């Protein structure tokens, strides 16, 4: 198929825009070419049942949660309208992240390999739990609560923690002031900058594993070179 | 004219 | 697939199309 | 920088959209992506002095003159009738178009300079007839303006006119006739050598050139099912 | 180049872009 060949070519062009050593972010002067590409693939009939290449899921996770290589805290100081916490968007994000983890696992089936695999697993569970949790927080901060989609969301994505989901459900039946109290409390306790860090490390980890133990190139050369010290 | 052929 | 109803009608569907829409949602959110 | 990798990728994608077994035309569906690619290349400092790959001069000429196939008694796409009103007869544009057609003949000759020779000589004659056709119809467009723009008319006749004085003295005389008379003259020479024949000559020159370059160099212009056939 | 590191568009690709826009606008108008 000529449209197929054209589409693959458009993917190759996106690699050169999306694959980062650090994390992808949208730059204004690339907005036109990146959007034209994403739209062509978006309406290309031949791509309708093709697999999403891992680098796009990754670049999407980076764009979507606005990942920086920033630490949780700045070192000698005390303690964000960028993430769109919308149910459908976040559900698709968790899908793409799940896909990232499955590609990673599948590749992982030299002295550092079990360690990197295990860190990835721990980081992935923690990141998924955090995303699911902040989506829940966003549901609970609305009045009235969209109970349908809230309930559905928790059921698709809260199986890692069924017992907390129940709790969330009961919390979802208290007056707005109770809900806001609880949510403010758990955000102050465990702020998003944590989960930014966890997601960032998950992703750079996964990039490294894929680059080293498989065919991928995620521009982790400098890190690979440090690891062959 | 012009520089024609067949 | 073989006979995807969305294919037959030529409607956009699938993971690239979903990615496109989510991408635009995020980008629009990050103006106003 | 990364700009070079990006630009070379964008150029490869364009190659995928531009090289056609027949003639390139720009469908509505590719218009945004082709435009984003041309713009990216057109603002990249990396590319400011790179040589235009000839496939782009060929696509530009196919586009600019709305080239339609006119056949080795082959299979047929669903195309349209020839028409010089899809063609933008403007001095700057057509002057540049003649430069690019010259680029193409230049690389054709560099190729043929390391059977073959009937291809080469067919190309030579096609080229002269096409170049002439374009100049003739640019002339016609100048003569149908009121008032005539004499400056650009003459600069053009100088640059591209193979016209020795038997023609452009006659052309100047004709130029300062009253408009209705110029219109009569033009309409007579238009009927005496219609655009359709130059569409044929230019189409055949381009296809002949494509074939030549794929066959005697490492160009691929999807001519393979034409080669021994 | 007196325009390269002035940061100004020029060269074959830029001219290609301008010309292509002319043709496309014509075919639409
Ligand atoms: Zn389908
Ligand atoms: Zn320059």
């Amino acid at each position: 198929s000529n449209e197929k060949i054209r589409s693959q070519s458009v993917l190759n062009t996106l690699e050169t825009f999306f694959i980062k050593e650090n994390h992808y972010d949208m730059q204004r002067e690339e907005s036109s070419i990146v959007n034209a590409c994403l739209r062509y693939l978006g309406y290309s009939k031949s791509m309708c049942h093709e697999k999403m290449p891992i680098f796009m899921d990754i670049a999407f996770i980076e764009y979507c949660f606005n990942l920086s290589l920033d630490p949780s805290s700045f070192q000698n100081l005390p303690i964000s309208q960028q993430i769109l916490w919308e149910y459908s968007l976040i559900s698709n994000a968790l899908e793409r992240l799940e896909n990232i983890e499955l590609e990673r696992q599948n590749c992982m089936r030299l002295l550092n390999k079990e360690t990197l695999n295990n860190e990835a697993l721990k980081l992935y569970s923690c990141a998924k739990a955090g995303i699911c949790r902040w989506m829940a927080f966003h549901f609970l901060e609305q009045e009235p609560i969209d109970h349908i989609n809230f309930t559905k969301f928790l059921q698709d994505w809260g199986s890692h923690n069924e017992k907390e989901m129940e709790a969330l459900q009961r919390l979802s039946k208290h007056k707005i002031r109770k809900r806001l109290i609880y949510v403010s409390q758990h955000k102050k306790k465990m702020p998003w900058s944590k989960f930014n860090s966890v997601l960032s490390r998950y992703i750079q980890c996964t990039k490294l594993q894929l680059e080293v133990f498989c065919d991928y190139d995620f521009k982790q050369r400098e890190i690979v070179k440090m690891l062959t010290s | 004219g012009e520089d024609l052929e067949i | 697939s073989e006979a995807c109803e969305m294919c037959r009608l030529g409607l956009p569907h699938g993971s690239f199309f979903e990615l496109l829409r989510d991408w635009k949602k995020i980008e629009e959110f990050r103006n106003k």
